[PDB]
DNA sequence: TATAATGGGAGCTGTCACGGATGC
DNA sequence: GCATCCGTGAGTCCAGGG
């Protein structure tokens, strides 16, 4: 579930740069996704 | 002399000016290279006082 | 006496602890190790 | 409870949802009395006038 | 892959996109040196 | 704290218990030159080390940071004498 | 309720320009501008003066307020002075008047019928530090700059020149305030760069860079000291009321001594120490005493120069010299006699 | 909706003017005022047109319930509401009597009723809200700095807004948000939403929570230490 | 500084007594 | 006025914190 949901603010940032931009890569900015399981395994309860 | 009250009031802007030793103008805190305070900023010695004592 | 230019800020031994050292470890920027910005080194000592 | 005035009416005035009057000059809407509540399509009707464009 | 839909235009790769934790032989994790546990949840079943 | 060399909490129930007591200059003790009277508690080291009784007790700093706290929001709190006249917890530092 | 359902209704109510009204409000604002121009040239006023007062009489005395670059308070009473030298010019000159009032007019239209294109420029540069609306707000600011120096001849459409305009306002905005610490803009972009850097490197690399591989990355007046150093400035600070654990018990800064303030140990210290030296120099006369507290500055904080000591007890500056030595010299018999000062040196 | 007014010379009126029915258009007063309205002057079609308009004051947010309360005179309000205490309906009786209790306190305290409103917003010293760097160099700071710095763009924003004649729309926007900034300074999720910083749903620390509570000043840190 | 671009996303869940506020 | 429908602040002590 943690990683679901750092996959969908990935996604957010996918739509973001495939309006703003003249590659698969280029569109992918892993680091939300890297957050969320990061803040799922250190700050959770 | 010996506190025996304490009385607790609306401030005026008025007095809340008379309070006040500067307008914070800037949101600025520290200088992010000296780590000092900006002028006219939230830590200005300028208005809220020295950071070391007497100088 | 001239006063000297740096002070003693040395781990101590917390009141009520102690023991035998048994490893210390010693990672320094600048030897496959990389530590976060601005420190040089870490110590670590382990006492039983 | 000071002005008279509601929770809802002193939320619509005070976060810009709804105009309230001060001085009406001579406004008509029934005139427009002093302490008065008018949406924004409402007071620019009364303060700009009424008018349409069709194509 | 990317695809654009009027081009027919299709660009492939694999990226990379971080890392996920490993639990160890016994059932824990190791999260930045520290062993921890996930603990399970108890709720309320989905249904009707 | 332990590893911060940590004082006890003499919490709000500690108080009721020295108030019950009428144990009044303990009390006032816990709440002044023990914690965070600083003239106080710099005064009553001192006095102990020289072999002195230990002064008295003036205003909890924290005291202080409730009136600017509350002049933050607004609000004027002040502290009168008996016939009714200001009385500066701030030894002029805070009066242009 | 919601303050962006609040502002996305308000700005549904002004209705969108057609071409045609378009190229006439942008004409109205530019031939209004000239006639500001005029009007300066025939009043000998000065323009920014005279924009004022026609955009005082357009808004009306509503919003009335001091301009920072006008010389002279905009009062009601000087725009009325302002307004009646105006409204006494001849037919002829009196035109442009009409001209720059028109021309105001069709300005506060333009830009009201063209808000909602910076809506659709700021929902994407959401989750950078600044709220929506702050980023509606100051794109808005940018729409008003390209209102003013748009040029309708060039038959470019509005949203064209509107856009460019929009996203320097929102982008100056987000590294003039997303950070506590204010960071220049041109280090924002440094520091920027130096991420996506970072980043690329990563995606190529299966794991984070080092300091090294950054700098071979960043090219030439890049080494790891420098990657390090940049890191290092760029640190956001951390919330002094973050939570520690899982209940709303204890927060970071209740872990943080004050560290400026004396401990009652130190205080002390420094009070047993100015009792011993007291003690001790009354062991010297006065004048001794004296002058070498004068010379240390334990009477009125600073050090006197022996000019000034000497010219105090009538005396040469060689001979305040030599009875401060022969001061010391006494101290330090005394002091090797009874070890009374040592344990103050640390 | 507007009344037009031909013209075979120079007008008096410029555009956005506003003229109350006897005022002098144009020709030298040959022309006048008929209805209430607000000039446009037509040089293409050579008419002074009048759309129908009041020049009403109506005004919103706390300058507008600024002013009211500056007009309050407290010692009618309390005859008015006294002989509202005379009343049959136990109802009316118990509103008057609400109403009063708030007239006489501000009558008796001297405070203003105005008061309530802020002008000048205090700035509490700076080693209340401290930025302090921890062992390590690494910086904390207090959540109210970034309330007030919050507070101060959007306050500096719309002096800037004022001082190029935005549009209204666009003031409004920018009123509401220093509306919305002083009070999350000073009560942070009372209205609406609670501020936060980025990449954490953590609600900012305002003035009311540093006093309220188990947590707050009084009962953490004056009832017992 | 100019092709043209014109209204957003997120929710979110097993408490309770009580003072004040809205519908009857 | 007479009920209902709302918001809101509250919940022992210590310790450590990963
Ligand atoms: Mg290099």
């Amino acid at each position: 579930d943690q990683f679901r949901v750092g996959l969908a603010r990935l996604a957010r940032g996918v739509r973001e740069r495939m309006l703003m931009g003249s590659t698969p890569a280029k569109l992918v900015n892993s680091r939300p996704l890297e957050a969320a399981i990061r803040e799922f395994f250190s700050r959770s309860q | 002399k010996e506190v025996r009250k304490v009385r607790i009031a609306l401030a005026s802007p008025e007095k809340i000016r008379s309070w006040s030793y500067g307008e914070v103008e800037k949101p600025e805190t520290i200088n992010y290279r000296t780590l000092k305070p900006e002028r006219d900023g939230l830590f200005d010695e300028r208005i809220f006082g020295p950071i070391k004592d007497y100088e | 006496e001239k006063a000297r230019d740096v002070k003693d800020t040395s781990l101590r031994v917390p009141p009520g602890e102690g023991g035998i050292v048994v490893r210390t470890v010693r990672l320094r920027r600048g030897d496959g190790v990389e530590l976060k910005p601005g420190v040089r080194e870490v110590v670590r000592v382990y006492v039983a | 409870t000071l002005l008279d005035l509601s929770a809802t009416e002193l939320e619509q005035v005070l976060y810009f949802s709804k105009y309230i009057v001060l001085d009406p000059k001579g406004a008509i809407l029934v005139p427009v009395e002093k302490r008065q509540l008018l949406t924004d399509e409402e007071y620019r009707e009364l303060r700009y006038g009424k008018q349409e464009t069709y194509p | 892959q990317l695809i654009h839909k009027d081009t027919g235009l299709i660009k492939e790769d694999e990226v990379f996109l971080g890392h996920i934790p490993l639990m160890t032989e016994d059932g824990s994790f190791i999260i930045n040196g520290a062993d921890r546990v996930i603990v399970s949840q108890i709720h309320r079943s989905p249904g009707v | 704290g332990k590893a911060q060399f940590g004082g006890q909490r003499f919490g709000e129930m500690e108080v009721w218990a020295l108030e019950a007591y009428g144990a009044a200059h303990t009390l006032q003790e816990m709440l002044t030159l023990k914690s965070d009277d600083i003239e106080g508690r710099n005064a009553a080291y001192e006095a102990i080390i020289k072999g002195e009784d230990v002064p008295e007790p003036s205003v909890p700093e924290s005291f202080r940071v409730l009136v600017k706290e509350l002049q933050a929001l607004a609000l004027d709190v002040q502290t009168l004498d008996e016939k009714d006249n200001p009385v500066d917890i701030f030894e002029g530092l805070a009066s242009k | 309720s919601d303050p962006v359902r609040q502002y996305l209704h308000e700005i549904g109510q002004v209705p969108l320009l057609t071409l045609e009204e378009e190229v006439e409000l942008a004409r109205k604002v530019e031939e209004g501008m000239e006639a500001i121009k005029k009007l300066s040239e025939i009043t000998g006023l000065d323009p920014d003066l005279i924009r004022e007062v026609v955009r005082a009489k357009i808004l009306g005395s509503a919003r009335v307020r001091h301009i920072p670059g006008l010389k002279e308070t905009l009062d009601p009473k000087t725009v009325e002075e302002i307004d009646q030298k105006l409204k006494s010019l001849p037919k002829e000159h009196k035109r442009y008047l009409h001209i720059a009032r028109e021309g105001e007019a069709a300005r506060q239209h333009l830009i009201e019928a063209n808000l909602r294109l910076v809506v659709s420029i700021a929902k994407k540069y959401t989750g950078r530090g600044l709220s929506f609306l702050d980023l509606i707000q100051e794109g808005n600011q940018g729409l008003i700059r390209a209102v003013e120096k748009f040029e309708y001849k060039r038959r470019f459409k509005f949203s064209t020149y509107a856009t460019w305009w929009i996203r320097q306002a929102i982008n100056r905005a987000i590294a003039d305030q997303a950070r506590t610490i204010r960071i220049p803009v041109h280090m924002v972009e440094t520091i920027n760069k130096l991420s996506r850097t970072a980043r690329q490197l990563q995606q190529e690399l299966g794991r984070e860079p080092t300091y090294e591989e950054i700098a071979e990355a960043m090219g030439p007046g890049w080494d790891a000291k420098r990657v390090e150093e940049t890191l290092k400035i760029a640190q956001e600070p951390v919330s002094l009321e973050t939570p520690i654990g899982d209940e709303k018990d204890s927060f970071y800064g209740d872990f943080i001594p004050d560290e400026h303030l004396p401990s009652p140990v130190d205080a002390a210290t420094q009070s047993l120490l100015s009792e011993e030296l007291e003690k001790a120099l009354s062991k010297l006369s006065e004048r001794e005493a004296m002058v070498l507290k004068l010379r240390k500055g334990l009477i009125d904080g600073r050090e006197h120069t022996l000019e000034e000591v000497g010219a105090f007890f009538g005396v040469t500056r060689e001979r305040i010299r030599q009875i401060e030595n022969k001061a010391l010299r006494k101290l330090k018999y005394h002091e090797s006699r009874t070890r009374k000062l040592r344990d103050f040196l640390d | 909706k507007a009344r037009v007014y031909p013209f075979e010379d120079d007008v008096e009126v410029s555009t956005g003017d506003r003229v109350a029915p006897g005022d002098v258009l144009a020709d030298g007063g040959k022309v006048k005022s008929d209805v209430y309205g607000r000039v446009e002057v037509d040089l293409v079609r050579n008419v002074v047109r009048v759309v129908e308009s009041y020049d009403i004051d109506a005004r919103m947010g706390a300058e507008a319930i600024q002013q009211l309360l500056k007009e309050l005179d407290l010692e009618a309000l309390e005859k008015e509401l006294l002989e509202e205490m005379k009343h049959p309906s136990r109802a009316r009786r118990a509103k008057a009597r609400k109403r009063l209790e708030v007239v006489r306190a501000f009558l008796d305290s001297g405070n203003r009723p105005e008061w309530m409103i802020l002008e000048a917003v205090p700035v509490l010293p700076p080693d209340l809200r401290p930025m302090v760097q921890v062992d390590g160099g690494r910086f904390a700071t207090s959540d109210l700095n970034d309330l007030y710095r919050r507070l101060i763009n959007r306050n500096n924003r719309l002096k800037k807004l004022l001082a190029q004649g935005a549009p209204e729309i666009i003031i409004r926007n920018e009123k509401r948000m220093l509306q919305e900034a002083v009070d999350a300074l000073l009560d942070n999720g009372r209205r609406g939403a609670p501020v936060t910083n980025p990449g954490s749903d953590r609600p900012l620390r305002s003035l009311t929570d540093i006093l309220s509570g188990k947590q707050g000043r009084f009962r953490q840190n004056l009832l017992g230490k």
